[PDB]
């Protein structure tokens, strides 16, 4: 309306939660061991790539 | 630094055989017939792509 306002007469103190990721798992991969394991032939072939 | 490293890798891969007889296309073309040259060039092309 031209001349109508709404003013609060009380308050509520509300606590809310916000969850945010910060870090992830740190992983290391040994390329030779994953691809080839204990095979020497596989390592020699991998050296070409 | 990062950019430099990236570019350096992209150049070092040019010296990788990727299972081909050689990492130089001119050597392959001047030393094998077109049928087998096709196989070697295909391996090199796949690796470099």
């Amino acid at each position: 309306s031209n001349n109508s306002i709404a003013i609060p007469t009380n308050f509520t103190i509300s606590v809310t939660t916000e969850i945010l990721p910060v870090s992830m798992t740190k992983t290391s991969v040994d390329c030779t061991m994953y691809i080839c394991g204990d095979s020497t032939e596989c390592s020699n072939l991998l050296l070409q790539y | 630094n990062h950019n430099a490293q990236a570019l350096n890798t992209l150049v070092k891969q040019l010296s990788s055989k990727f299972g081909a007889i050689s990492s130089v296309l001119n050597d392959i073309l001047s030393r094998l017939d077109p049928p087998e040259a096709e196989v070697q060039i295909d391996r090199l092309i796949t690796g470099r792509l």
